[PDB]
């Protein structure tokens, strides 16, 4: 524990203000803030120097430096439950490399089997509770038989506190392997509440923080049911939206590192599961899929999730504006008066290049017809997103393959991947029933042995070398 | 769901043994015929007396003062309009009643009164403002009457012009700080009219003035001054401040002025 | 203030059924922290009702910060 105390504060830098520019508008009984106010007289907690120059507008470019980290540690919730939860502050720009290493390494987690990265709306929502038990128990089940990681916001607030509630529940569960949920929360530093408690240089491992709903202002409070926290920081009190060019750098370079077990090696899925949502999620969803990932919606309870749902089987161009303009002012009818012309045409041209690409982007249709679970849903839409990829040759059906066995569960093998249209011959199993039998899964051998794979065929004597 | 006087309309007057006669919503209205209204005419019996009128029996020609224009110490005219006139007899403006007489009120006509609320923000313990999920919290002051079992708004009848905050506020604020406070009363108004309760006959009713002074700053200023002028103890059992919310423990009708007062500043409900 | 939801509780632990409470009180919209469940706990200790204890537990209330020097002198 004291080599990571050493290793973070070398490592980890910060950001802060040196530069006093008193700005305009007084704060909500802080009038005193240069242009950041932070704790001071001035937007500084260095020297109040004039610093050589009077250079108005003060450049963040300009103005703030780097320092090492002194709000590292561990925390526990004061009064709400008895474990501990790993937290840290990094800078604005830190190399994800860095991040990743300090993530495997030191907090010891391994490296996971699939990347789950849920987005929606901020502001708090309410749904049917026969869907709201579906989703809990079907995102419960998926991340904990996976072996995957669940990134989010981790703010109390909007459909980040409704998947904590759902963690909780697997917390009344706690059968086996509690350790297994592992989620952690990318939030803002600048807006925590009562984050005053958690500044303490050379480790603050016992920090007691206690939280307060409706006793902040405009800056709000942490989630109490994620289990690590990663705070980006600025050097900005009141600003929102500085986690969002961290986050997808992070999430791209998590999915291109490559997990070996056995004698196969894969590059990990990512998938992005998007709620009730709002205006500024439609853009992320569409800047994601633009790169590749697949996206899952979920048809009821959504201010912009139920226009995609219901807009996802009209065909291009049938899509006109004035469709779009009834549709956003049946659902929102609050802030639909107050949308312009000149941005529905934004939306219009958005929602036709989401719809277009029929492959990564998928529906629940909740209830009426497919509607099996949600977590058989997620694993089909990321397999037949893996599937229309391009590829010389039938190495996506064996990529596929690879996929279906790096996670457990033997059922999507044999539901789908054996169903028809591959012709594989048993010579073209031999590598992954290798993989299959050092792991220690006899399922997928009995599912192997039933498509007529012969044991005589496979144990040369270099396969037997190997296996020993 | 037509607005329609539903507290007045309501049966059993308070504190007098009669009934009213029953009025459907349709038949409210002058407007509409409505052949079997038979109210019965009931007045207070302290209603032929002094300083209120003494038409409990108006039948008699002693009904003579000016309707729908001030008629000397009783400003007897309507903010809604000019109210019409039968048998000497004003007719409610907004509906049938259906109980005729000059009930417990004072006079004929409206019977003009004075609805002051004092609106400050809701600070932390820091001295930011709470907020809701969108807007943000209100704190009004309001008294509790010993014998009421209803908190209410320090409001009185308007019996004299600026000593109606007095009216209200004898028993409540001070004497030498209550003409401080009637100059800080003028301040900004929300509602003028006539005001539903369940004290109005076909003949008297209750139109009221809300204005709305507030506090910005929640430091000192009138705030402070304002806690200095409490001499609070004098007839009343308590005053504090509340917090808004729709269910704010409060008389009927009040709250229907604070769900228009807080649209003049974007509070919760 | 919020002593209706305290109320209804109280209510629902007077009487003996428990599916009542967990089907409705502890549905949403309360925001209730576990240190306000401290009395009716006790009352729900005293009377022998284990299945209120459950329910109470599962919504997690600490024993460790429950049971103070008078609160055990008053339950004995």
């Amino acid at each position: 524990q004291e080599s990571l105390s050493s290793w973070i504060p070398e490592n980890i830098k910060k950001k802060e203000c040196v530069y006093f520019v008193e700005s305009s508008k007084l704060s909500d009984a802080g009038k005193v803030v240069c242009q950041c106010g932070y704790t001071h007289e001035q937007h500084l907690e260095e020297a109040t120097k004039p610093h050589t120059f009077q250079g108005t507008q003060w450049d963040p470019k300009k103005h703030v430096q780097e320092m090492p980290t002194d709000a590292f540690g561990d925390i526990v919730f004061t009064g709400l439950s008895q474990k501990v939860k790993k937290y840290v502050r990094v800078s604005q720009d830190t190399p994800s490399s860095v991040i990743y290493h300090l993530m495997t390494q030191h907090w010891g987690l391994d490296v996971p089997n699939l990347l789950i990265s849920v987005t929606g709306g901020a502001k708090n929502f309410n749904m049917k509770p026969r869907l709201k038990s579906i989703f809990r128990r079907g995102l419960v089940k998926v991340a904990q038989t996976t072996g995957a990681w669940i990134i989010t916001g981790g703010s109390h607030t909007g459909v980040m506190k409704q998947v904590g509630e759902a963690v909780r529940d697997f917390s009344l569960s706690s059968s086996y392997k509690e350790g297994e949920l592992i989620t952690i929360g990318v939030a803002t530093w600048g807006t925590v509440h009562r984050r005053e408690g958690l500044i303490h240089p050379t480790g603050s491992f016992p920090a007691e923080y206690i939280l307060d709903e409706d006793g902040q202002g405009n800056l709000t409070c942490l989630d109490s049911n994620h289990s690590h926290f990663i705070l980006v920081d600025d050097g900005t009190h009141g600003q929102y939206g500085v986690e969002i060019p961290l986050r997808t750098r992070l999430e791209k370079f998590i999915s291109e590192q490559t997990k070996e077990r056995g004698g196969v090696a894969i590059k990990i899925p990512i998938v992005c599961v998007v709620l009730e949502g709002g205006p500024g999620t439609l853009h992320t969803i569409d800047n994601a899929t633009t790169n590749g990932t697949p996206c899952v919606v979920v048809e009821g309870s959504g201010r912009v999730a139920d226009v995609i749902a219901q807009v996802a089987n009209l065909p291009v161009s049938d899509i006109t504006i004035s469709l779009i303009q009834q549709k956003l002012s049946v659902f929102f009818q609050e802030m639909f008066e107050t949308f312009t012309e000149s941005r529905i045409v934004e939306w219009t041209k958005k929602i036709q290049d989401i719809v277009r690409r029929r492959q990564l982007l998928t529906v629940f249709r909740e209830g009426k017809d497919g509607q099996q679970d949600v977590d058989v849903a997620i694993l089909q839409a990321l397999l037949k997103a893996s599937r229309s990829q391009d590829h010389f040759g039938h190495e996506n059906w064996d990529h596929q393959l690879k996929l279906a066995v790096a996670w457990n569960r033997v059922d999507i093998a044999r539901s789908e991947i054996f169903m028809d249209e591959w012709q594989w011959k048993p010579s073209d199993l031999h590598p992954t029933m290798t993989a299959a039998l050092i792991s220690n899964k006899p399922e997928f051998v009995k599912l192997f042995l039933e498509n007529g794979v012969q044991l005589k065929e496979f144990v040369t004597w270099d396969t037997l070398l190997y296996l020993y | 769901g037509d607005s329609y006087h539903v507290n007045a309309r309501h049966l059993l007057y308070p504190n007098c043994p009669v009934t009213r006669f029953p009025v459907p919503n349709e038949k409210v209205p002058w407007e509409t015929e409505f052949l079997i209204y038979d109210p019965p005419f009931y007045t207070a019996e302290r209603k032929d007396a002094a300083a209120m009128d003494p038409m409990g029996d108006t039948l008699e020609p002693l009904s003579t003062i000016q309707y729908n224009v001030v008629d000397g110490l009783r400003d007897r005219r309507s903010f809604h309009g000019p109210y019409t006139v039968q048998a000497g007899l004003p007719l409610n403006p907004m509906g049938r009643t259906g109980l005729r007489g000059r009930g417990s009120l004072s006079c004929f006509g409206p019977n003009h009164t004075l609805y002051p609320m004092v609106t400050r923000w809701r600070r932390n313990e820091d001295g930011a403002i709470c907020r809701k999920s969108i807007k943000k919290m209100l704190e009004v002051l309001v008294v509790k009457l010993p014998l009421s079992e209803h908190w209410a708004l320090p409001g009185g009848s308007r019996e004299p012009g600026e000593m109606l905050p007095r009216k209200l506020k004898r028993i409540l604020r001070q004497e030498h700080w209550p003409s401080f406070e009637n100059l800080l009363k003028c301040g900004m108004e929300v509602y003028k009219g006539y005001m539903d309760d369940p004290r109005n006959t076909d003949n008297a009713w209750i139109e009221t003035v809300a204005v709305s002074v507030h506090f910005q700053d929640q430091n000192d200023v009138e705030l402070n001054r304002l806690n200095s002028n409490l001499h609070a103890c004098d007839s009343g059992a308590s005053i504090r401040w509340q917090v808004v919310d729709r269910r704010i423990p409060l008389y009927a009708n009040h709250k229907t002025l604070l769900q228009k007062a807080a649209a003049e500043f974007g509070a919760h409900y």
